[PDB]
């Protein structure tokens, strides 16, 4: 039978297997003729240097424009005659390879994933196409004023490391870059431990072992700044003002990792069309629709290896961006005293409504397990999240936010028409409560 | 309900201070000299 | 498309136990920011007098 | 290491409003009274034997 009770004991579990050359395996039995397989790289945009920024993206489009062994678009027809989905991603840690596939194909996937891994061809003939592609890109990516307010805010704290840089880095290098680099790129970070392997479906873990077969893997970090400042972009021509607001968090491993999902699941969030209206029982979600203080608004969570992000992200109409401001600020600090266990209840069924059905569908696990090895490594301590959950008291959570609120330093991310947007230093005087 | 938090201690916390300040003002008494009162 | 936007330093401006892009700011934070505020309560005490 | 007084008092006191508040409050108390004593010998000290604290011991009790 299904007892949330009982349902988080009976799980097939992720396996662990090594290579010599520092490779790890592992997987999971989904019963199913599918397999989602992936690889993952914890080759950061902070590894890289200043000229070496935006090169793995460029880098990751080279990659199916036909390997070393493989030359340009025959590989694609073989995965497209399979019939197989194929996609990559990057991130400013970690880039991505993977595919959804049949259990059947398995065989092929990994000594095609395997070859393209490391062996590349490199040729000249995509360099300039890309790099104008890239061009392009680059200059369309101004359309989204989302992920254009991002990037503002790492260099606000994170100037002063490769942290903050752009993904996609200087318009200059995308014309400046030459192979040797990416070569050289490719040489330094793509050996092991750097590799990370799995992939999960109606895959058991010893025919993969197997089927691991023998082909290859392989053969720096600082902390960094936090910097509470602002960064203030004024144009008057658009409609509206992407704003958001942060402060930096833990690590990635912590105790801490975990009050802060419930800690979020707090505030909850409102936007234009969900049908909320003003009943909900977030105090914002319902007030700041009520005068619709706000278009939408959400909050994030990240925590990277040393640092993490604390904050949310909203929209409005200028005239009265003021209000938002104002009335986000309580919401984190009447938490920070006078806080209560049954609003947690909700959040805490919430996140653990949230995580259960996270693991819908074959892919979102193979997902997981990468960022989980290049996080916690092994662990998916899945009945234990809850454990992890029941830890939270509301003592536990009026003691987090004793930490990293009450009368910090935050910086200011934000884009034109920034202009009513409240002075810094009340931001600062108005972080901290005088009571009232 | 009440949830009555730090706040009380708080709120013990608030009142606690003016009142010195009544003694401190003029027009509370004399306590033990503790640390110089002239006669 | 700009994407390359930022101040060199504020050194001259900047403090010592911040001079480092590799060091925690909630290493300084706890005593450094006291300091800050230190300023305020004892300035307040001649007021009273 | 150990946190110098004022990441101490900062956790302390400045943290929390009252407490912040508290001390400030406490510190004026004994200060005007060390304060008022301590400074009066700096005027007095100078001025000796021109005013009858120092004058009258002439004929004070007699």
């Amino acid at each position: 039978t299904a007892t949330y009770a009982q349902a988080l004991q009976s799980v097939p579990e992720t396996q662990v297997s090594q290579l010599d050359n520092g490779l790890r395996v592992a997987s999971e039995q989904s019963s199913q003729p599918t397999c989602t397989v992936g690889v993952w790289i914890d080759a950061g945009s902070r590894y890289e240097s200043e000229k070496n920024n935006g090169a793995g993206y460029f880098v990751e489009h080279l990659a199916f424009k036909g390997t070393k062994n493989r030359p340009g678009n025959a590989l694609e027809k073989e995965v497209e005659s399979m019939g197989a989905h194929l996609n990559a991603y990057s991130t400013r840690e970690h880039t991505a390879y993977y595919i959804k596939a049949l259990s059947k194909d398995l065989p092929k996937a990994v000594e095609l994933l395997a070859d393209i891994v490391q062996n590349c061809s490199l040729e000249d003939s995509q360099i300039e196409k890309e790099r104008d592609v890239i061009l392009q890109e680059l200059q369309e990516n101004d359309t989204s004023m989302r992920d254009v307010v991002f990037n503002y805010l790492h260099a606000t704290a994170f100037q002063g490391t490769p942290l903050a840089q752009s993904v996609e880095g200087p318009s200059e290098n995308v014309r400046k870059l030459s192979r040797a680099d990416l070569t050289e790129y490719l040489s330094r970070h793509y050996k092991a431990p750097r590799m990370v392997l799995a992939a999960a479906g109606g895959l058991e873990h010893r025919q993969l072992l197997d089927l691991a077969q023998k082909h290859f893997s392989g053969l720096t970090l600082s902390p960094c700044r936090f910097t509470g400042s602002q960064i203030c972009h004024r144009e008057d021509g658009l409609p509206l003002a992407h704003v958001a607001i942060a402060v930096e968090g833990p690590g990635w491993a912590h105790p801490d990792n975990v009050a802060l999902q419930v800690a979020n699941a707090i505030i909850g969030h409102y936007d234009c069309t969900y049908g909320g209206g003003a009943h909900l029982s977030s105090p914002l979600a319902s007030i700041a629709a009520t005068n619709k203080l706000c278009q939408s608004f959400q909050t994030f969570n990240i925590c990277y290896a040393d640092t993490g992000l604390l904050g949310a992200h909203f929209v409005c109409d200028h005239m009265s961006i003021d209000d938002m401001m104002f009335v986000l600020q309580g919401q984190w600090m009447r938490l920070c005293t006078s806080a209560t266990e049954s609003e947690v209840l909700r959040g805490k069924n919430l996140l653990r409504n949230a995580l259960v059905s996270h693991l819908d569908g074959t892919t979102p696990v193979c997902e997981d397990i990468g960022r989980s090895l290049l996080t916690y490594g092994r662990r998916i301590p899945l009945a234990e999240w809850e454990s992890r959950i029941a830890e939270v008291d509301a003592r536990v959570v009026r003691e987090v936010c004793s930490k990293y609120f009450y009368d910090q330093c935050p910086a200011v991310a934000g884009f034109g028409p920034i202009e009513q947007l409240p002075d810094y230093n009340r931001i600062r005087s108005g972080m901290f409560w005088l009571r009232f | 309900r009440q949830l009555a938090r730090n706040w009380v201690p708080t709120a013990s916390l608030w009142g606690a201070v003016g009142a010195v300040g009544l003694v401190w003002a003029t027009d509370w008494r004399l306590i033990l000299d503790w640390v110089p009162y002239i006669n | 498309s700009h994407t390359d936007i930022k101040v060199p330093d504020f050194s001259d401006y900047r403090r010592p136990e911040v001079l480092d892009s590799t060091k925690s700011s909630k290493e300084s934070s706890e005593a450094r920011k006291g300091f800050s505020y230190l300023v305020t309560a004892t300035t307040t005490v001649g007021v009273a007098y | 290491v150990a946190p110098t007084l004022t990441a101490r008092l900062y956790s302390l006191l400045f943290r929390r409003t009252s407490t912040f508040a508290l001390t400030i409050v406490v510190g004026a108390l004994f200060f005007e009274r060390a304060f008022d004593q301590g400074a009066d010998a700096i005027y007095e000290h100078i001025n000796e034997g021109k005013l009858w604290k120092h004058i009258k011991h002439k004929y004070e009790n007699k």
